[PDB]
């Protein structure tokens, strides 16, 4: 049954549905607009996006950089781009720690997430509470089916910093993050805990992707047909359980809020009473990295 | 296992 639960579709009534008793189990979709406010940049935004800033690798096109065949072929450029982009600190945005909050809070049954810079784990948010759903660069293998021997990101960083491209120190095949590239299997983890997860979802929450990579994309459709879904995003997204309707005579459950991720979170954290809360939660946790 | 893709 599609049933209604949102009151209104707005954030304010979200916030009250969130205060509802009913509202229990939330899964948050992130991508890479979260993470921009932390100096990485996202792929698809203007002269800021990674997608116009690749030309200068001599790449077949921009997209190839991530695609598993070509950096099989031909590393060079992939580990060239890490060392560009390589953070000189991993501090996770407000957007990140109102995240930690719903943990603390009791409301995270799941953070999916197509991000590969840690910063969750680093929030706070336990191996458990993640489905990191194109890998992570914290850990490498090297790709010889037999040997997959693992390598630490220091490693990698020093290999990276250094110029020379990883080779396993025993086999001496490529040396790979445990990043999904473009054409390379999902982890088993994502269809597992997607089987399981959205049969008790309250809330779908959807930050900072453009919802173009598959089959991350599709998840906002396993959704029960009466959860409601949360966009906070610079543009709309979801639209081409089915697509997000926000704007139709049929719309009942969709919305969209419209700016940036960190902006959006202090908004719902205000409408709850959590701002306080949020902001402490934020320079605590700053500062104690700063301490290291 | 289904594949990341555009
Ligand atoms: N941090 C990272 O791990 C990182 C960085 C860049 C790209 N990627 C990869 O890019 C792929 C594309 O997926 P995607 O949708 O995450 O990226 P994308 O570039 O396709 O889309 C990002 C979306 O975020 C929006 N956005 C950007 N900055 C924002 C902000 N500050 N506040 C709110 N919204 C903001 C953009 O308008 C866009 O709709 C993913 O597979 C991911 O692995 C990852
Ligand atoms: C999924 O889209 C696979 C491609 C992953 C894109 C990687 C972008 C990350 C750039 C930051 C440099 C790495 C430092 C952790
Ligand atoms: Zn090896």
């Amino acid at each position: 049954q599609k049933e209604r639960l949102l009151d209104e579709l707005t954030l304010e009534g979200v916030a009250r549905y969130m205060q509802s008793e009913r509202c229990r189990r939330v899964i948050c979709l992130v991508g890479a607009g979260i993470s921009t406010s932390a100096g990485i940049p996202d792929f698809r935004s203007p002269s800021t996006g990674l997608y116009d800033n690749l030309e200068k690798y001599h790449l077949p096109y921009p997209e190839a950089i991530f695609e598993i065949s070509y950096f099989k072929k031909h590393p060079e450029p992939f580990f060239a781009l890490a060392k560009e982009l390589y953070p000189g600190q991993f501090k996770p945005t407000i957007c990140h720690y109102f995240m930690r909050l719903l943990k603390d809070k009791g409301l995270l049954l799941r953070c999916y997430t197509q991000n590969i810079d840690t910063l969750e784990r680093i929030a706070g948010l336990e191996q458990e509470d993640l489905v990191e759903a194109a890998g992570t660069f914290y850990t490498s293998h090297c790709v010889s089916a037999s040997c997959r021997h693992e390598y630490p990101l220091s490693w990698m960083k020093e290999k990276i910093f250094s110029e020379v491209t990883p080779k396993c120190e025993d086999c001496q095949s490529l040396v790979k993050p445990d990043i999904v590239f473009f054409g390379e299997s999902l982890p088993a983890r994502f269809f597992s805990c997607m089987q399981s997860d959205f049969l008790k979802v309250d809330l779908l929450l959807v930050m900072g992707t453009s919802l173009q990579v598959q089959p991350f994309a599709s998840l906002i459709s396993k959704a029960p047909l009466s959860t409601p879904r949360l966009l906070i995003n610079k543009e709309k997204a979801g639209q081409s359980g089915g697509g997000m309707d926000f704007d139709s005579k049929k719309a009942y459950r969709d919305v969209a809020w419209l700016g940036e991720c960190d902006q959006g979170c202090l908004a719902l954290a205000e409408l709850l009473g959590w701002k306080k809360e949020l902001e402490d939660l934020v320079r605590r946790e700053h500062a104690s990295i700063d301490a290291q | 296992a289904p594949r990341k893709q555009l």
